[PDB]
């Protein structure tokens, strides 16, 4: 088994596998999911690479639970789930990726943004792309 | 390109990267970046007359 | 090949390191082996470390139900007389370069395992070399964990800590056996000597 | 064109690198042994080199035939760009 | 060859393989709903350790309007007859032996590429 | 030569080796008693290793795999025709000599090839 595909949020004490945190977005189908990460569906090795961190997360399917189990591994914890959910809502639509938008919602393009992340570490994973250097300028400001 | 050379809504400062491996293309407008003046070459000339 | 010499080396001295950068063994064969090299790699294959993923070429699992159905081309099945096996088939040249079997081969797997898994080998005849492996005794995803947890670690041959081992003729004399003849001269000989990658001393 | 039979214990690129580095340190020896051979007995570097006060033939060899091949962590050049070393190349160039 | 990916029709989901424990056939199923379907493939999971996998999929033949790339007559393309075409390595990590050349056909509307 | 015995499964080898042998119709062309070869076959097989364990069926079926096989029926042409007597090649050894010669060539040149394979150090 092993590969299990996670992120590490800000101001979260813990990691937290990836398909949760695409459910804490709300996607709860499966395969927007997968259309969001693989934009093609014809190579069984990329596509076979997220079973690991897929299996991993059946247990959660809701947005509200998905929520709680964020806020379980918050900075300051909430003690109800109200408060658990408010502070990971809060937390995902404030303190994660404000390059891409801080509007009203942003989880259309969010997601999207996730995806190419995890679709650029499977890629590097695969071998069809090496990974990026840290002395070249073009990295640097 | 064109209209960046032109310089008339692209200002020179901005770099446009396509690449061809991966069917990509990047555009920064952002601080920080350092760039160097060159000549063009259109054919097998200069532009510089 | 990498020995590490200089300032590094004088402070993993200096610093007693329980692990080195590159720890490595230097065998000498004591018997004609130490001559002809065709019975010298006998003994590096008997040395190096292999487990399966080495010499296996293809690996998949198939649902099988009946055991003369034989969805792949298969005759040996019926002459050697869970409704899914697990058809592993091994690459020929890196088979033949440890003289290995696949009748042990089965036998290691079978030592192993248990009785929760019953292998079935082709014959060192046939052209593709194919091992057909069903469990008797959420048994649909155990195959996979058992081969993800058996192909990597396995120990097939030689033992373990041993990455690579350089077979190596001698340059210089510092390492060339030195023998009195019998008129009184030291006449260096040259002799194949092995370079490990790991530490054992013991086992080796 | 796939001709190439891989040296005993190496990889393809491992043995065309060590063919390569084999093929321009003789071609830096040869000029600069040619180069020792055509100093005078009257030349500066070589009285200064015999004696041993300062310098060594390989500074001889490099200030008059060819200053010799670049390496960086025991290396030829590596492609610090996309498959190239500088953008004055082409891609995928290992030529000397 | 392969295995493929089937999605549950109801819910957008994995549908997992279930062996049938009286029918004695493989059937796809879903979890968040009772739903089972015909399995064909006769297959389940297979992984080539060799990994010798050809590259010429993932070949863009876009790559021959580039300008830092090697520009060749010695192959000419075999269908359209163009005398030029560029050709680079693998491009790629993993190659345990890589040293050939892929080459594509520098015409407009071809898309030709070869392995030599 | 052949003393029967009356364990089954020795019997059930004995004609399932004699099968084997009436592959390839070279016991019509030589006619021979092929079911007595079998029988002492199994019988030398069986001094060889004095059981009926898993060394026994695995052995017994190497040899009819030997012998059915149709990429070298030089073997069963030279077993049938008295060439190689029946206890060498009962207590022959994995495949090294029953094979035909191209299968030898290749091993022998993947031997030699994995001399240098396993040289490095320069
Ligand atoms: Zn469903
Ligand atoms: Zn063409």
């Amino acid at each position: 088994i092993g590969q299990r595909i996670v992120a590490t949020l800000p101001y979260i004490k813990q990691e937290v596998p990836i398909i949760i945190v695409f459910r804490a977005l709300g996607f709860v189908s499966d395969r927007d999911i997968l259309e969001h990460i693989i934009y093609d569906f014809e190579d069984p090795e990329m596509m076979e690479m997220v079973k690991p961190s897929l299996d991993e997360a059946f247990v959660i399917q809701e947005q509200n639970v998905a929520l709680n189990f964020i806020g379980s591994r918050g900075a300051k914890p909430g003690v109800t789930k109200e408060k658990r959910i408010k502070y990971a809502k809060e937390v995902l639509q404030k303190e994660m990726l404000p390059h891409v938008g801080v509007s009203d919602f942003c989880e259309t393009k969010k997601a999207y943004f996730l995806g190419y992340m995890v679709h650029r570490l499977l890629l590097a994973a695969l071998g069809r792309r090496e990974l990026d250097d840290r002395d070249h300028y073009g990295n640097k400001r | 390109r064109k209209l960046r050379r032109q310089m008339d809504i692209i200002v020179s400062e901005v770099s446009m990267i396509r690449d061809i491996r991966e069917r990509e293309i990047r555009i920064y407008t952002d601080a920080g970046r350092i760039c160097r003046p060159l000549l063009i070459v259109e054919k097998q000339k200069l532009l510089l007359k | 090949k990498n020995v590490t010499l200089g300032v590094p080396r004088l402070k993993e001295l200096i610093n007693i390191s329980k692990k080195p950068k590159t720890p490595s063994l230097t065998v000498f064969l004591l018997g004609q082996s130490a001559r002809d090299a065709e019975r010298a790699k006998d003994i590096l294959c008997r040395l190096e470390h292999t487990t399966l993923r080495k010499v296996t070429a293809n690996t998949a699992i198939y649902y099988d139900p009946n055991p003369q159905s034989t969805v792949v081309a298969e005759d040996q099945e019926w002459v050697n007389v869970s409704p899914w096996l697990l058809r592993v088939e091994l690459d020929r040249k890196h088979m033949t370069d440890r003289k290995l079997t696949m009748e042990q081969i089965a036998e290691k797997i079978n030592a192993g395992f248990g009785d929760d898994l019953n292998c079935i080998f082709n014959d060192d005849n046939a052209e593709k070399l194919v091992l057909r492996i069903r469990i008797m005794n959420d048994d649909d995803v155990f195959l996979r964990c058992i081969e993800s947890n058996m192909l990597t670690d396995m120990t097939l041959q030689g033992i373990e800590q041993i990455s690579k081992v350089y077979m190596h003729l001698p340059q210089t004399d510092n390492k060339k056996k030195i023998i009195i003849t019998e008129d009184g001269e030291f006449k260096a000989l040259q002799e194949w000597i092995l370079e490990t990658d790991g530490v054992s001393l013991m086992r080796v | 064109n796939n001709e190439l039979e891989p040296t005993p214990g190496n990889t393809l690129r491992q043995t065309f690198e060590n063919q390569v580095n084999r093929i321009l340190n003789d071609a830096r020896d040869k000029t600069g042994s040619s180069a020792q051979k055509s100093l005078s007995e009257y030349n500066n570097f070589k009285s200064m080199v015999v004696s041993g006060a300062k310098g060594s033939k390989i500074n001889i060899s490099q200030v008059i035939a060819v200053v010799g091949q670049q390496n960086v962590e025991g290396k030829r050049i590596p492609f610090g760009f996309k498959h190239r070393t500088l953008p004055h190349f082409i891609k995928d160039d290992y030529g000397p | 060859g392969f295995v493929g990916i089937r999605f549950c029709q109801e819910c957008n989901n994995m549908l997992y393989p279930k062996e049938d424990k009286e029918n004695r056939i493989l059937l796809y199923a879903c979890r968040n709903c009772d739903y089972q379907q015909e399995a064909d493939n006769s297959c389940i999971y297979v992984n080539k350790i060799t990994h010798e996998v050809d590259e010429l999929t993932q070949i863009i033949a876009d790559v021959s309007q580039d300008p830092t790339l090697p520009r060749t007559e010695d192959h000419p393309c075999q269908k359209c007859g163009h005398k030029e075409a560029v050709f680079f390595q693998s491009h790629s990590a993993r190659a345990e032996d890589a040293m050939r050349l892929y080459y594509v056909c520098t015409a407009p509307h071809c898309g030709h590429r070869w392995t030599e | 030569r052949a003393p029967s015995t009356s364990d089954s499964v020795r019997l059930k080898c004995r004609e399932m080796l004699a099968a084997a042998l009436r592959t390839g119709d070279d016991y019509i062309a030589i006619g021979a008693d092929e079911e007595e070869l079998g029988s002492q076959i199994e019988e030398a097989i069986y001094q060889e290793i004095r059981n009926t364990d898993m060394k026994y069926k695995n052995r017994v079926r190497s040899r009819i795999s030997n012998l059915k096989d149709a990429k070298n029926p030089n073997l069963r042409k030279n077993v049938l025709c008295g060439n190689i007597p029946p206890d060498l090649f009962a207590r022959m050894t994995a495949e090294e000599m029953a094979s035909d010669e191209l299968k030898e060539m290749r091993k022998n040149l993947t031997k030699e090839a994995i001399r240098e394979h396993q040289m490095a150090k320069t």
